[PDB]
């Protein structure tokens, strides 16, 4: 969750990559921290 | 009015100076790598 | 004229010292090391 958000806010494309590539459920880009 | 002038090209090169500087910072942001704050 | 120099001296450093910190921030991206995103 926060990691996700942390790696999207500043860019750090190889982790988004590495972190949603595990399902294919799409359960993750769909949400509000704060 | 020269005066005036000066003192504005000096603020729009401070200026160009910090886009070019905050670039550089938000890349070594993107960069960087970190392994013990994961979180 | 007194506070105009006063104020172009202050500009006057402030861009000096924006130059030394543009070198640091610069030899921080020649310097730091990058092991995650290696493209």
């Amino acid at each position: 969750k926060s990691p996700l958000h942390f790696a999207a806010s500043y860019g750090r494309i190889n982790t988004c990559q590495r972190l949603l590539q595990d399902i294919s459920d799409t359960r993750l880009l769909n949400e509000g921290d704060l | 009015e020269m005066e005036i002038l000066k003192q504005k090209y000096r603020l729009k090169d401070l200026t160009f100076l910090l886009e070019k500087q905050h670039e550089l910072i938000k890349l070594i942001i993107q960069k960087m790598e970190i392994i013990s704050e994961t979180e």
